[PDB]
């Protein structure tokens, strides 16, 4: 609580611009804030999120969505509270990775892809080792630092767990996402998170395409019981894949867990034109 | 040295792990 940690904002410290894009859980905006008075101007990104105390959670979301030092967690800037809730944080340009590795199919190579994996793991952690729980994880809920350095995002799907908590118990997030026991049971674990990972790699891989396409949203369970997961990258050595399909695991405290997936991949990377085959 | 020998770049829609458990359950 008090005056210090999560700043909040009346709201006059920024207008709504142009609409950067509208989301499942919101339609976020890209307007400036000018912190009253401090004649210092400043770009950036609102959140206006649409959806009862269910605020304790974006609150304490928030109030460690903010206690960032970490260089892949886009470190929440501030907060706008009406009679509907907004976000800020500093915006980046370039945007989510899904319309970069869209624009760059044909351009990007090893390297990154398998870095970017890398970094979205260790940001993946470092939550993690916060006892936080981010829910949705996905190319789009990414942003562009540089091609050399990205960042993960939030629309306050998350939850911080207190103490005796294991898993969180419950928008919408798109079912394609998440783990099994997020469908079939509204469950949501650090481990399923991992699953959630292991379907971001999958897009960057395939080069952000869609996730079973053409397979209604429906029988992703109905498949995913039958030991059904996505498709190989062509650019991915069955090396790579592993510990992708490892993460789906239906065991789940099974999968790979994150600081792990970092050595494998932070190995990987040590080589990333002999795990992945791409002309370019 | 080992990646999909899709026909014509086809990447099919899924890729099944069946009979494994550790993705097919219980049910």
């Amino acid at each position: 609580p008090n005056q210090a940690l999560l700043r909040i904002l009346k709201e006059t410290e920024f207008k709504k611009i142009k609409v950067l894009g509208s989301g499942a859980f919101g339609t976020v905006y890209k307007g400036l804030w000018i912190p009253e008075g401090e004649k210092v101007k400043i770009p950036v990104a609102i959140k206006e999120l649409r959806e009862p105390k269910a605020n304790k959670e974006i609150l304490d979301e928030a109030y460690v969505m903010a206690s960032v030092d970490n260089p892949h967690v886009c470190r929440l800037l501030g907060i706008c509270l009406t009679s509907t809730v907004q976000l800020i944080t500093q915006l980046m340009p370039f945007g989510c990775l899904l319309d970069y590795v869209r624009e760059h199919k044909d351009n990007i190579g090893s390297q990154y892809l398998l870095n970017w994996c890398v970094q979205i793991a260790k940001g993946m952690n470092y939550l993690e080792d916060r006892r936080l729980v981010h829910r949705d994880l996905a190319a789009r809920n990414v942003l562009v630092k540089t091609p050399q350095h990205v960042k993960i995002t939030d629309f306050g799907l998350a939850k911080l767990l207190g103490a005796e908590e294991k898993e969180y118990h419950a928008g919408k997030v798109p079912i394609k996402w998440m783990a099994l026991e997020s469908i079939l049971h509204r469950i949501y674990t650090h481990q399923s998170d991992v699953w959630s990972y292991g379907v971001t790699v999958w897009e960057l891989m395939t080069f952000g395409s869609k996730p079973y396409d053409g397979i209604p949203a429906s029988e992703i369970s109905s498949i995913l019981e039958k030991g059904e997961r996505l498709p190989q990258p062509p650019i991915c050595t069955i090396d790579v894949y592993m510990i992708m399909v490892k993460c789906w695991m239906i065991d789940a405290d099974s999968r790979p867990k994150f600081r792990e997936l970092i050595i494998e991949f932070s190995k990987m990377a040590r080589d990333p034109q002999r795990y992945l085959v791409i002309q370019g | 040295k080992s990646l999909p020998s899709y026909l014509n770049g086809v990447m099919p829609p899924t890729q099944s792990f069946a009979p494994d458990p550790k993705y097919v359950s219980s049910k």
